[PDB]
């Protein structure tokens, strides 16, 4: 129930994410190649919350160690942050009844969805930039926060940490892309591409279709398209168990359909087959 | 118009007289609105829940109002 | 025209007078442009976020401009 | 009109005289009904089981009734 | 006609006069061809890459030639 | 007619000179039959494999027989 996310080097960062994925998910031997397996969130034994401690923003001296993110497990909802200084856990409005041991709790005015974080934040995820500088900044903003309101500064700080923790946790594609600005000395910066966003909007539908996988040439869901098993594992690292609102589509409306060696999610197939 | 039956589309039939038929629940209802044929088959494929509205609520009754959910 | 509602399509209804109703956000609006029919069902099926643009921004209002994001 | 063949659609074929042929089961039938074409290709791509009803239940024979399940 | 822009469709918009708008690249362009509306919408639902050809290669410009890739 | 080319649709050109041209295999063939064009677009968009049969089997040649697998 306590994990660490070391932002010290691209190696400590990636090694951190891997520890948490092995801890909450089990390999689907069905989708595997190169000693990398697609993992599925082990949702069989109840839902719980866990803390993720942010460490390593300032690798030099290590001051910025008072940020802690509370994460739900079966859907990896980031329910909010905890300022380890006064131990107040600020949770999003859509989790008004969530509590974490050892903390007092303050409810924020806005909810967790991206629609809200993007309004308040004043920016969009597509084109959003991230590097150690913006992360150092985003830490101070949350730390110097007190109060009820979801301020532009908090929304921007959360868009960023939600991307490098939960989104990265789910997609090797987002970790691969971000990873490198941690070792880059010149302070480049990772830019969240539209393809990266398209991925995040299709987690539920993918999680639903992927276990139906049995060697088709390709898998198509929405705007996301995979050419082979390797294109998949290079992109998705963790899926939901669709055998706290569940992120899985509403039972029996998203089934994978296979035609001519290509695996489709049925909502996508259905929507494009209507010729007028 | 009142609600007749609600559910998933059990199956669709293309008729000899160019009218389209659906089975939602205990009823078998048909429609002769051409542009409804694409919509219903997609509802069918994607497992949507439809609500057929008609006063002719009985096997063989016609319809022209549906709610896709 | 100004932005009326933005959100996923909650449900669609094929009306008897051959218009098409849609429920986004809290407003229930309709269109009479035959073309928008399959386009909106596709939208509803895939979970696309849509912006409906209209002056008649009240339950029962009509529209014809939709942005498909 | 009697059942004739039932199964998934093996392949479809657009012919020179603009009719559409369907290969289901062992029989390979066809139809002059323009609207069944779109509907049948979707059935073929989604793997629905279909049932063709016709008197001409012999390879090369025409049909016009179809059940989509 | 000359190549004007190439990429995925970011969004589409059904306009008031039944002309459909696509945003591909850094340009919004529109077409008056009806038959193209659902095809571009589908190109958007599936992330397909398209090239739009036209002499009016500036925002708001019109087009009727497309290549689906 | 002899099979001319077999494979996925590499790309379709929806023209102004109103001719629809598809690239299948190594040739670029065109067809003027109105319904055959929506069908080939669905085949392209969903990944179907087609076989175009024709005697005019050369770049620029026309056709009207297609098999959908």
């Amino acid at each position: 129930k306590e994990f660490t996310l070391d932002f010290s080097t691209a190696k400590t960062y990636v090694d951190s994410l891997n520890v948490i994925r092995s801890a909450i998910g089990t390999p689907l031997q069905t989708i595997s190649s190169g000693g990398t397996s697609l993992l599925m969130i082990d949702s069989g034994t109840g839902d719980n919350l866990f803390a993720v401690d942010v460490r390593g923003i300032d690798p030099e001296e290590g001051r910025f160690n008072n940020l802690r993110l509370i994460v739900e497990r079966n859907n990896l909802y980031v329910t909010g942050f905890v300022n380890r200084t006064n131990n107040v856990f600020y949770r999003f409005a859509d989790f008004s009844h969530v509590t974490f041991p050892g903390t007092t709790a303050v409810t924020l005015s806005g909810d967790s969805s991206y629609t809200t974080l993007q309004r308040v934040a004043g920016i969009s995820r597509t084109g959003m930039q991230i590097n150690r500088h913006s992360l150092t900044t985003s830490y101070l903003d949350l730390m110097s926060h007190s109060g009820t309101s979801l301020t532009q500064s908090v929304a921007r700080a959360m868009l960023r940490f939600v991307t490098v923790t939960a989104e990265a946790l789910r997609f090797r594609q987002i970790q691969r892309g971000f990873r490198t600005t941690l070792d880059d000395l010149s302070g480049r910066s990772y830019v969240m591409t539209a393809e990266d966003v398209d991925l995040t909007l299709n987690w539920g539908r993918l999680s639903s279709v992927l276990p139906d996988y049995h060697g088709q040439d390709s898998v198509r869901v929405g705007r996301i398209s995979f050419g082979s098993i390797n294109a998949i594992l290079g992109s998705v690292a963790l899926i939901l168990n669709c055998h706290f609102p569940s992120m899985c589509p509403a039972d029996g409306r998203v089934r994978g359909i296979t035609h001519n060696k290509i695996l489709w999610d049925s909502s996508t197939l259905g929507a494009i087959l209507m010729r007028r | 118009t009142p609600d007749c039956v609600t559910g998933k589309v059990e199956y669709t039939k293309y008729n000899d007289d160019d009218t389209f038929t659906v089975k939602v629940g205990d009823k078998e209802l048909f429609t002769n609105r051409w542009n409804l044929q694409s919509l219903l088959l997609s509802a069918q494929i994607t497992g949507m829940t439809v609500t057929i509205k008609t006063n002719a609520c009985h096997n063989g009754g016609g319809f022209s109002e549906v709610i896709f959910r």
